[PDB]
RNA sequence: UUCAUCUAGACAGCCGGACGGUGGCCAUGGAAGUCGGAAUCCGCUAAGGAGUGUGUAACAACUCACCGGCCGAAUGAACUA
């Protein structure tokens, strides 16, 4: 082995004593984000994802936890794992509806929605006046602040972004990814 | 309280500023222990000592943006002592 | 240095008049021929024993035939020589029929691929290994499949005469 | 809209082929390619025809399109 | 001024390329050997120095 | 190491029509049909049944059997480029001087040029084989097209049009203008 | 030869991550994750360093060691002659 060194006592007795089970299917992820809304209230719920023989899951654990094990093997797709529970979803959707916090794909990768420019009140200075001061948009120091007059063309879908070209749609922060974190899979009790 | 490197997360509020210190550690033994971390700065290096320092395991991580999800104790012996070396007081020291 | 024999040759030590008796030592040595195979002997014991040929005699010289040299069985072999740059083991895998003709095409590629020579090849077993599918060079494992189907392409002829009359086709 | 190769038609050599000595001491006549034991070199038996069972090389023999 | 990206479409085709440091030749950025035999498919290849 | 027998899978769609002898192709599909030539490689080809293509070198060498997985890809091009074919995109770029590449018709020959690459005086050239036919991004500017239903008489004939544009005795990694091409894909839809 | 994998699903590839403190001490005009001295991180994980290479003078932006998903079985290193 190179990868399974300790891998009998690794779920193992995880849901040895957990009957109601809560999903996870993702590749829309973070890590920073990520690991740190695992550490949402644990305590109780421990978090994890499997790997190779999860396509081999549905016959490792053949040991009858509960005798509903056509439930578990057709979703080895993303990163998928457990987070366990007792008690049904009549909260759950009352916390990580709408979650999300990121950097966008990697320094301008690909991003699929469409943003809009409107005439609002942001008040921004030359910082770094290396980007985008004589690209079209108003710059236009009015004696200390920046009101946007302008209706730009540039925002398209699937980009793969330039030099400074990340940092003028990444000024306000922008992130594509959403998951508020979901339950796919209908196993309780 | 500190004048080493400060960090700053201060989003800023009708000029107040978040007047809770996000702490560059400059503070840690030289507040109710020894002289020793932000006196005598610039004579000799602060990696001296391993000596009875602190059982105040609750506060160490209550300061610098506490981000343990499940053991804040596995931290308390991993920044002042580990991170430092001027007090860690326990032979865990690897 | 022909198709080859295999022997016994049973050594013994000439007998000392204070301990008689001595203790009959006995190998298996690949030879041309019976009087090849006595001083293949008196090579191999001097580098395990005390002795020499003027130290010793030879009780039998059997030679042994295979009480199957008419199936197929899969070897492999241990070897050690030295190619000039220094004495170097490792091991080959043929599959032939017998255990002299397996030595003869381990010979001929040990010859052919790394240059050495018969002065310097030390056989040291020649095993049948137990089946079929279980062995690890796995260019032998090129003739463990069911159904094993090829055509050889390009059948030249022989020329009997030295001019023909036909532009020769080679369908086979 | 017709998707033809030609032939792909030679003689093959099967485990249980029947084939012709040309050389040597059986000198044309029927063996019976039973079992190969090499790429260069194969079995042959045929002992209705006065042929032992020995390992026959592939340079010395020539094919005939019968096969059992 | 060109695109930056239309800087790095053409920067694929000339810019970042390795080179053997024996007989200097334009070799593709991964690469374990040269492609070649008066050098022998040697095995040092520095990249290409930039415009700092 | 003397490898046995080596055959593998060369798919025929269901319009497309291959009849082979002895190794040259002939290829028909729904584009204007081919033919070519391989005359120098030693297989035997297998239709098994109306969709599939056998190859074999079999008592092959090692440098035989890697010239079958290139034969997977030497006749499968013709089968995707007679029912697809090759579209390209080349990106143009200007550092001081504008590029003005457009088909002169000189002798019935259809040969394409560029003027004005660098500040030159010299009329450029490229001869222009059949198979193509060069079209342009309309009003999404300053890129070719080049259409046909050939594999290598296409990029070649791209391949020898973003090479008349190096700049030479210079700096190559600051002096960027030129020609070059930026995705080749299939005329097809979704391509 | 000597090792580690190897249908618990491997390698080459491709979808997405890759950190919260800490801008860890010293040295610093300026050291932050990637000029440096000394040691030699927690949390969880799939896993991320008190950092494998770029980049701001210093922040930050990237590739990554390190990984969970599609294909799905054979793969990689150091030596030898
Ligand atoms: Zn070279």
């Amino acid at each position: 082995r190179e990868k399974k060194a300790e891998y009998f006592a690794k779920l193992r007795e995880y849901l040895e004593e957990y009957k109601s089970l809560f999903v996870v299917g993702v590749d829309n992820v973070s890590s920073q984000q990520m690991h740190e809304v695992r550490k949402e209230l644990r305590g109780r719920a421990v978090v994890l994802m499997g790997k190779n023989t999860m396509v081999r899951r549905a016959i490792r654990g053949f040991l009858s936890d509960l005798p509903d094990f056509e439930k578990l093997l057709p979703f080895v797709k993303g990163n998928v794992g457990f987070v366990f529970t007792n008690e049904p979803l009549t909260e759950i959707k009352n916390v990580i509806v709408s979650n999300r916090v990121a950097a966008p794909a990697r320094a301008g990768a690909v991003a699929p929605e469409d943003i809009w420019v409107r005439a609002v009140n942001t008040g921004m200075e030359p910082g770094k006046t290396s980007f985008f001061q004589a690209l079209g948009v108003p710059t236009k120091i009015a004696r200390g602040t920046i009101e946007i007059v302008s209706d730009v063309k540039v925002v398209d879908a699937g980009n793969k972004v330039g030099q400074s070209e990340a940092s003028l749609l990444n000024l306000l922060n922008i992130s594509p990814f959403t998951f508020g974190l979901t339950v796919v899979q209908v196993y309780d009790n | 309280k500190g004048i080493k490197v400060t960090v700053q997360l201060k989003i800023q509020n009708r000029q107040a500023a978040a007047s809770v210190v996000p702490s560059a550690s400059s503070l840690v033994i030289t507040a109710l222990k020894e002289p020793p971390r932000d006196r005598k700065k610039d004579k000799n290096v602060k990696h001296s000592g391993n000596i009875q320092l602190d059982e105040i395991i609750e506060i160490a991580r209550q300061m610098r943006d506490k981000s343990f999800g499940r053991t804040l104790a596995s931290v308390t012996k991993e920044i002042l002592g580990t991170a430092q070396s001027v007090g860690c007081r326990v032979d865990f020291k690897n | 240095m022909a198709h080859f024999k295999e022997y016994q040759v049973i050594g013994r030590r000439l007998p000392t008049e204070s301990v008689p008796e001595p203790k009959l030592f006995r190998m298996r040595i690949f030879a041309s021929n019976e009087v090849i195979a006595k001083s293949r002997y008196w090579y191999f014991l001097q580098k395990l024993h005390k002795v020499k040929k003027a130290s010793g005699e030879i009780v039998s010289i059997n030679q042994i035939n295979e009480a199957h040299p008419t199936k197929v069985k899969n070897f492999g072999v241990w070897v050690r020589y030295d190619s000039r740059s220094g004495t170097h083991n490792m091991y080959k895998e043929i599959r032939d029929v017998s255990r002299v003709a397996a030595v003869e095409t381990l010979y001929q590629d040990m010859a052919a691929r790394h240059r050495a020579r018969f002065r310097s090849i030390h056989i040291l077993k020649v095993a049948e290994i137990e089946k079929t599918a279980d062995v690890k060079r796995q260019y032998v494992k090129q003739f463990l499949t069911k159904d094993l189907k090829f055509p050889l392409p390009h059948r030249v002829q022989k020329s009997t005469k030295t001019f023909s009359y036909k532009r020769p086709s080679t369908f086979y | 809209t017709d998707s033809i190769v030609k032939a792909s038609n030679w003689r093959l050599v099967e485990v249980g082929r029947v084939v012709l000595i040309k050389k040597g001491q059986s000198a044309g006549k029927l063996a019976a390619i039973v079992e190969i034991i090499d790429q260069k070199k194969v079995l042959i038996d045929g002992p209705k025809a006065g042929v032992p069972r020995q390992a026959i090389n592939l340079g010395q023999v020539v094919l005939t399109p019968l096969t059992f | 001024i060109i695109e930056p990206s239309l800087k790095a479409l053409a920067s694929k085709y000339n810019c970042d390329k390795s080179v053997c440091r024996k007989c200097y030749a334009r070799l593709p950025p991964r690469a374990t050997n040269c492609r070649k035999r008066k050098c022998g498919h040697t095995n040092q290849l520095r990249p290409k120095k930039k415009l700092k | 190491m003397k490898y046995i027998q080596t055959e593998q899978q060369i798919e025929v769609p269901e319009g497309v029509t291959v009849s082979i002898k002895s190794r040259i192709v002939k290829v028909v599909g729904p584009r204007g049909t081919l033919t070519k030539n391989l005359k120098h490689i030693d297989v035997t080809f297998t239709k098994v049944n109306n969709q599939l293509i056998k190859v074999a070198v079999h008592n092959g060498g090692r440098k035989h059997v890697a010239a079958l997985r290139t034969v997977k890809s030497l006749v499968d091009n013709m089968i995707t480029g007679v029912t697809k074919g090759y579209k390209y995109k080349m990106r143009y770029v200007y550092a001081h001087f504008p590029i003005n590449v457009n088909i002169v018709e000189k002798d019935g020959a259809k040969f394409i040029e560029v003027r004005n690459f660098l500040g030159d005086k010299k009329i450029r050239n490229v001869p222009v084989r059949d198979g193509v036919t060069i079209e342009f991004s309309t009003n999404v500017k300053d890129e070719i097209v080049l259409s046909g239903n050939s594999v290598e008489d296409v990029s070649q004939n791209a391949a020898d049009l973003q090479q008349i544009c190096r700049v030479r005795n210079k700096d190559i990694r600051k002096f960027l203008d030129g020609i070059y091409v930026s995705h080749k894909g299939f005329i097809t839809e979704d391509l």
